């Protein structure tokens, strides 16, 4: 929050709708200003999101932050493959796998 | 009632921007899509094709220097850079270190046009008689533009890098309530507009708008074929 | 004429050279099993002009998909020091080949907490459900195998 | 989802005796390259391509289309096979 | 997008006069969707408080912000009076446009729950 | 020959592409729905797509 | 934290040595027993399957390490921690059935 | 380079129309700000409050005529009408009905400068010997206004109604990638775009795209406030 009112930014309106929801939904005590309630949405694991594709939030809370992943030894890059007309199984005309 | 711009900055780098007031839910209609044109399609530059004397592939390791090959390039994508011409959009760049000297962004010999706004990035860390010499052609363009995809016909032994242009670091526009206004339920457009330096945020803004209003009129004469 | 580029004299790759798949590596040469040419063969054969030469393409090229560059240069003569070959076989090689690869459309990826899963498609970081911070977030992965 | 399916398969008794129908006309239709069909330049099949817009050449949904007007005939014991291929492979190159 | 809110913060009430829970909703003495009662006829607040003559009006209400996809409304879908919510009639209408025609579409699904 | 693919056999690819539809299939084949034939759709990366509902 | 030492993939100091020479090649490190030592790296070379062999140089061109102290990083390996992929910011929602 | 822009229209009413090609992300930049502002704006008919002879309250049941109150409400909002001149944003419309007599839009009591583009309607039935009279206040504006927020009462008992300013019914855009030659990467972005009777599809489309070209010349003069 210091880097949002501290920065000089306030409570954002789409803010405002996700944590309206929240409080029908429950996710947030009711009677709390949305200092509070962005808070109690925030430790949930959970936060206001917007979508970078329009720009309107989303209409409930997405959790987010670090998690530790891997990329796996099969990559398409290797197994994907296709022929047409290749050699064959000496005994019996047959492809190869 | 009128549409009071204001406009807040920060150096070469931060800038914020303000359009208020504005009608309900307007503030997010307009300023989240000159933020995604901004991010993606704000011309730009850092690398594209780097070359060293003692090395033959971005494996290669160079003796006197502790960072790998590649492991360089990490700085030189990241590398920030401005022509000063708009009509330079190629030129050529030279680097020399010698002995146990920290090669930097600032170690480049300066040129015509050529800007580094970060001589402080550093480029590797060099011991006792380590050697170094480079050459970046620095082209610029638009996006993201993997070496793989562009090819480069310098020399045997120079090899492309890819390629992170938009001077764009990030943008975050604001929808908030402002007094100035008649009515109630009014918006107050904020933006974060962060960059490297390349571009102010202030051009940045300007020539998004500029794609933004042109890629926007095309919309004049469409053919109509009724069912 | 280029198929040739980088053979500079043994008729070996040098090194830190992008051997895209169908290019080759190293040279190997020897003498075709000797069969006479069929009739359209022989003729067409002495049209153009170039005859078949004793030795025909025996070297080794580069597999489909593995587009690398060579680093390892290893070369083994038989008749050398500190190598036995097969009996009765001459010089080998054994190049290396190199390839960067950046995450792909599909590739496998899971958590530490045994969540497999291939990455879809990619996404610009132009759309990217952000935070007020502007900061966009790099995956995504829907709550179903959860 | 094949235009006209459902009326396709409700044309015949099983999907078999559909799909048969399908091919041999198909390739009749390979046969004489095009120039044997009951329909028009606006019924052909149309596929839209950058360089122009031609009739598509696949053969199956030539036929697919093709039967939708019912113009052809089908059914087994039609006619004698031998007539049928002096009349066929003669009117058509 | 089909579900329905049912809030129990109203916990429903008996009002003489659509006006008393009119105002009441404002004062946070009911909610959105609580199932109170007017004179003898029961009825939710937003069951009132939103009137869509037909669905797309209904589209532009929540659309706009002056409104959420699970309320129970009142609109006039397919020449019926109806009361239910906007997700609810738009599944019928993404049905029936997706077929073309929304009569036997939403006359084959159930448009309650 | 090498990778040299001009637009010109691109396009030429998809002129004897649209029509006709290819079989895809998934190991096992319990299921006769273990293989469906769908419509090629030249796509870039190196992975494959399918209609999620059939992927069942 | 151990892991990356009892697996053997990283190269520490057999004692309180002093980095003299960093060299993305040889690091040297001259130990408190007088001797010069040095230990060349095995930076970029092939492995069993697809994945390199990498020290990485960590330690500054001078200053007296520990005994047992980490000099040179490993592929899965860093700064002595296993280090499989790279912690990413994951949205947990469901993006247009993707 | 060139996005070829093609609409396709169905009367005054429904239209639908492409702008293809374009880069991948600028049909969905342009998605979102076409809707809002097309919702939410564009200045349009929408009735206001009426009143009715022998009837007060909003429920309370008229005799002789087979429809209650609000049934009616209903048929006055989905009416659609223009004013022929600017000068006039607000206007007043009468109509009076007795007997067995089958009352539609067109069947209203005309005004000064007023076209209903919506001739047949049904408004009420009449049954046998059912007197009616009713003033319905048309006013023009953007947006969705309900009942709540316009308090209007011009007569005793005067029933506020809902607004509908906006011509437009939906818009709900899409956007896709299609090819050309080589290149994928492309937008085949679509628009479906509803109205009812004031503007036709490519004027509803039109009116937007000025309000967004508006909005876009709006950044010229900063005003600088550096920290």
């Amino acid at each position: 929050f210091g880097k949002r009112q501290g920065e000089g930014f306030g409570v954002d309106k789409r803010e405002k709708e996700v944590l309206a929801r929240a409080e029908k939904l429950g996710l947030v005590s009711p009677g709390k200003s949305p200092e509070e309630q962005l808070k109690e949405l925030f430790d949930l694991g959970k936060v206001v999101l917007y979508d970078g594709r329009t720009g309107e939030p989303f209409e409930g809370p997405i959790v987010v932050g670090q998690m530790f992943i891997m990329k796996l030894y099969h990559m398409v890059e290797d197994k994907m493959h296709a022929r047409s007309t290749g050699p064959y199984s000496l005994i019996t005309q047959q492809p190869l796998g | 009632k009128a549409p009071v711009f204001t406009a807040t900055t920060q150096g070469d780098h931060y800038g914020e921007f303000v359009l208020e007031p504005l009608e309900r839910g307007f503030g997010v209609t307009l300023g989240n899509p000159l933020r995604r044109i901004l991010l993606s399609s704000i011309p730009g530059t850092a690398v594209t094709s780097v070359y060293i004397e003692d090395v033959l592939h971005e494996f290669s390791t160079i003796p006197g220097v502790k960072e790998d090959v590649v492991e360089i390039i990490l700085n030189l994508k990241e590398l920030v850079v401005r022509f000063l011409d708009p009509k330079m959009a190629s030129t050529t760049l030279i680097l020399r270190a010698e002995g146990p000297k920290e090669v930097r962004a600032g170690d480049f010999t300066p040129s015509a046009d050529v800007e580094i706004m970060n001589p402080d990035l550093h480029i590797a860390t060099l011991e006792e008689g380590g050697k170094l010499y480079m050459e970046v052609r620095v082209d610029r363009g638009v996006g993201y533009v993997p070496a793989e995809r562009h090819g480069i016909k310098d020399r045997i032994n120079a090899i492309p890098v890819d390629a992170i242009f938009s001077p764009v670091r990030r943008v975050a526009f604001q929808v908030e309530d402002t007094r100035l206004g008649q009515r109630t339920d009014l918006d107050k457009l904020t933006l974060r507009i962060w960059t490297d330096g390349s571009v102010t945020p202030l051009e940045a803004l300007n020539q998004a708008v500029a794609i933004l209003k042109e890629h926007l009129n095309y919309f004049a004469n469409p053919e109509a074929s009724l069912l | 004429e280029a198929a040739l580029r980088d053979l500079d004299e043994e008729g070996i790759v040098r090194i830190g050279a992008e051997v895209k798949p169908g290019d080759i590596l190293v040279g190997r040469t020897s003498f075709k099993g000797e069969q006479e040419p069929s009739p359209e063969e022989r003729l067409l054969r002495s049209i153009f002009g170039e005859k078949a030469r004793d030795v025909k393409d025996t070297s080794l090229r580069v597999p489909p998909g593995e587009g690398g560059i060579v680093v390892g240069r290893l070369r083994l003569r038989r008749g050398d020091p500190g190598v036995e070959l097969k009996p009765g076989v001459r010089e080998v090689v054994r190049v290396f080949v190199a390839q960067k690869r950046k995450l792909q459309v599909g590739d496998k990826l899971a958590n530490r907490h045994g969540n497999k899963g291939v990455v879809a498609k990619i996404l610009p970081v132009e759309d990217m459900p952000h935070l007020p911070d502007g900061t966009p977030v790099d995956v995504i992965l829907n709550p179903l195998g959860v | 989802a094949e235009p006209g399916i459902d009326k396709l398969f409700g044309m015949v008794d099983s999907k078999y005796r559909l799909t048969v129908v399908v091919a041999k006309r198909a390739q009749q239709l390979l046969r004489h390259r095009f120039k044997n069909t009951v329909l028009e330049p606006e019924e052909r099949p149309k596929m839209r391509t950058l360089e122009g817009l031609y009739d598509d050449p696949n053969a199956v949904t030539w036929a697919m289309k093709e039967l939708l007007t019912g113009r052809l005939f089908f059914g087994e014991n039609l006619v004698p096979e031998d007539r049928l291929q002096k009349e066929m492979e003669r009117l058509y190159p | 997008i089909t579900q329905v809110r049912k809030e129990k913060k109203g916990a429903g009430m008996a009002f003489a006069t659509p006006e008393e829970a009119l105002a009441a909703y404002e004062r946070g003495e009911v909610a959105l969707n609580a199932p109170i009662v007017v004179a003898g006829r029961e009825t939710s607040v937003g069951r009132l408080k939103f009137v869509f003559a037909n669905p797309d009006e209904a589209l532009l209400a929540v659309a706009h912000g002056l409104l959420d996809l699970q309320d129970v409304v009142t609109v006039r879908y397919l020449g019926r009076r109806l009361e239910t919510s906007p997700g609810r009639i738009l599944f019928a209408r993404i049905v029936g446009e997706a077929v073309g025609d929304e009569k036997v579409a939403q006359e084959l699904i159930q448009m309650d729950v | 020959r090498q990778r040299d693919i001009k637009d010109e056999v691109w396009d030429a690819l998809e002129e004897v592409i649209h029509g006709k539809v290819v079989l895809l299939n998934r190991a096992p084949t319990l299921h006769r729905l273990g293989i469906q034939a769908f419509q090629p759709v030249l796509v870039e990366g190196q992975s494959i797509q399918l209609h999620p509902l059939v992927c069942e | 934290e151990r892991v990356v030492r009892d697996s053997l993939a990283a190269l520490y100091a057999e004692e309180d040595g002093e980095v003299v020479k960093v060299d993305g090649t040889r690091i040297a490190v001259r130990y408190e027993d007088g001797r010069l030592v040095e230990h060349p790296l095995r930076r970029y070379a092939r492995s069993n399957q697809g994945t390199a062999f990498d020290q990485r140089p960590r330690v500054r061109v001078g200053q007296r390490v520990k005994k047992g102290d980490l000099l040179a990083d490993g592929p899965a390996s860093e700064e002595g921690f296993l280090a499989l992929g790279q912690n990413v910011l994951v949205a947990i929602m469901p993006f247009d059935g993707y």
